């Protein structure tokens, strides 16, 4: 995972 | 602590420095990002953010030119530097603005203090609205301050407001000023002096409009 | 018809009332004093005074000396 | 112990400490927030409460940035340095009003008069409408006229309008006797006080509830 | 019509 | 040295912005010469100006 | 920085820098690029934006020859120089206006003074026609009468009107009162003061908009 | 830098440098290239553009010669030499040109404007348009600079305008110079003087139609 | 794929 | 690819 | 020497 960023998109 | 707000031109070119580790975000006030480009395996990862926003992570280690596409058809292109440490907010912003709205007044006033409004300027014209209808001048409408003689000349009335002007004479010879509080009778709506004037002098003669209350309760 | 605002001005080097650099006219402004009141929400208003303009602005030729 | 209240705008970039056993939660007053976004590999859990905060964890020990993002339109982004302790509350203030189209309805569909009563006797009450939000108070709101100092309490805004509370404090000696109009600043839109004082004497704790424009001048 | 609860008061620095 | 009165303002009421172009010869479609001429617009309008003072 | 704009005619060929890593953009201020070719095995790759540019990647060292065409009519050719360093970005200029038969239905369909009317307060505001579209300024427009000097702003084009804007600057120490007509050259057809000037004092700045018939002499 | 414009007779052969390396460009104002023959395996690869125009690239080493056929029934020879270098632009225009197009006036005026005009036209001819009907002169329409002396001669009415004719008379005996700005009166449409003469002597009799408006308001 | 681009087409 | 071209026509 |  390079560069990979956590981005959770709540609903 | 504050983003570095940059307003570059059109196709304008600025060197910034980002990080190498941590995410950057590059956002456009009033103004959407469509697109982003870049040299191809320079950004490993770019999201879309609510509103207008590119929050972009690059593990590369060398300068690199990228571009930057809105949804008005602004495009705009970024030296982007990695360097070890935070990660760097840019607030892109355009040089000349292209187009200024005129913002309406969004304020509404009260519904009697327009009726009043209203009828003044009607009668003010001459123009007398439908609803109103030619009758006699109240003998005494008004106060008369420092011997001042007031002579009916005309009125209005209609269901729920009246109206009369009567025409001002000054006896006194004497520089007066007037204030509409003064021509206060128990009963009145509102007083204006048609001629806007503030001191009247030996025969100032103002014509003043007062709207009472026909029906009066 | 169209209106035709202005009265022919007082009567290189060309004296004419039309042809010189049109002007605008003032617009009228009037005050109306509200007198004090109540309204159904029982709230007392003293507004102050109104200025509306009764008339709006119009062309003028400026005379020529 | 109170949370932890920060004020950064749109741009703002804050280094805070974040915690490493125990969660910890960073919440906006006024937004419910909908994405967080970390360096891959950092945040361990995460979770949206009902309210509109979110609860993070993070196990790493290196600092590194976080991006919050609201419903309205908002991003804030915290630097966060890993530290051995218990959880931690951060208070996220907006410090840059929102835009909140739905507020602005409810704002213009009825008269100017009755909208500033209304959002007045709220701020002397406590019921706050519910379009608006709390926003960092303006430092410097109003005009201080010849001796008075003032501290900000607390401010609320919707799309067109703001409200701001002012606890103000005679230094002079002299006991000054103050109106409504002395405060005016251009972008203000009514003083009212809520202790209705003809004068106020050495030493006065007295507090004026000011509203402006928002993003006016 | 709004009511009108004064009668004028009886009758810097504007009176 | 009390009083008790709100801050009395007097309207403004900026004037109006007028720009004019001069229109050089042309002959038009049923061929008329209109030797020279103008035309007078208004640029920006009137309007009341917010008063910096209320004193 | 800010974009290079180099206005070639549709025969004009001009001798500029592409870059190699980072990629590089032509747009043209009017028009949609629709097609772009060079010798084969010379473009890596390329790209179309939605504004109306091209995006395209240059990974050879000889120097080569590009032709862009656009959508309205045109075609201009660009000599690139593969140089290594930053992504270049150009303003690809008119410089021989258009053709563009769907403006000619709307400049036609209303009358003519009004139409000079409209396109004058455009320039004055500058809220630009939806047809019209920028073109290199002519460097010699207008007759100079005495003493001015003129330098080029700006230029938009339709079909058979034009729109110029014009810096002049008085030389002479006196003043010099000027007069329309004075700058009157065969082929203009209104002339017009943004500032309405009476005369002009020594070392004036007062830019005058001027609009010609398209192709005309 | 610029195209090479190139006017060669129908049937013409024009030797020109093309390069073998780059692509080149012919194209022709006002007209459409249909075809491009050249020897065989001449030419590699020929490719429509915008409008009119040629991309051919040969990478031949002998001079060769190419007839290039248009929309309008135009055969052009070029006789083309490769060259290493720059590929070569070419504007190739007709000799004599076979027609003429009569443009047409594009410009309409004012309806008030054609209303004024035409009426007057038809009073001079003497033909009374339909609505118009024959009535009284007005007494006095006009304003009477230096002695002249005018008398009714004739008028005649319609719905939104009316006309009079008036004869002036001379007494003055001195030279007189006429501006029709001279005789306006507050009311006035348009003043004509049916004989286009400057100046007016002793006895200067001219007519003068003078349109008012009927049903004034 | 050299000289080759990355283009991201948000929505 | 001999005297071959890049000519890409964009929609 | 100034006309309009």
């Amino acid at each position: 995972r390079p560069g990979m960023m956590d981005s959770q998109e709540f609903s | 602590q504050s983003p570095a707000t940059i307003s570059l031109p059109q196709g304008g070119q600025f060197r910034l420095s980002i990080s190498n580790t941590d995410p950057n975000m590059i956002f456009i006030p009033g103004d959407k990002v469509t697109a982003i480009t870049a040299p191809g395996g320079m950004l490993a990862d770019k999201r879309l953010t609510r509103a207008g926003g590119v929050l972009f992570t690059s593990v590369a280690t060398r300068t690199f030119t990228i571009f930057v596409e809105t949804a008005r058809g602004q495009t705009f292109s970024v030296v982007a530097t990695p360097v070890k440490g935070e990660g760097r907010v840019y607030r892109l912003m355009s040089a000349e603005p292209p187009s200024r709205p005129e913002t309406r007044k969004w304020e509404t006033a009260q519904a009697y203090e327009k009726l009043l409004i209203s009828l003044n300027r009607a009668v003010l014209t001459g123009d007398i609205p439908d609803g109103y209808g030619e009758v006699k001048p109240l003998s005494d409408g008004i106060r008369l301050p420092g011997g001042f003689s007031v002579t009916p000349l005309k009125a209005w009335a209609g269901d729920q407001l009246r109206a009369d002007r009567y025409e001002l004479r000054n006896a006194n010879t004497w520089g007066v000023a007037l204030r509409e509080q003064d021509f206060w009778k128990p009963g009145v709506r509102a007083v204006m002096f048609d001629n806007n004037a503030q001191t009247l002098m030996g025969g100032g003669r103002m014509t003043v409009t007062v709207i009472r209350g026909n029906g009066e309760g | 018809t169209v209106s035709t605002t202005p009265p022919v001005s007082a009567g290189v080097r060309c004296d004419n009332p039309g042809t010189v650099h049109p002007q605008r006219s003032r617009d009228q402004i009037a005050t109306v004093w509200i007198a004090p009141w109540v309204d159904s929400d029982n709230a007392f208003h003293q507004p102050g005074r109104v200025s509306f303009v009764v008339s709006p602005a119009d062309w003028v030729l400026p005379a020529r000396v």
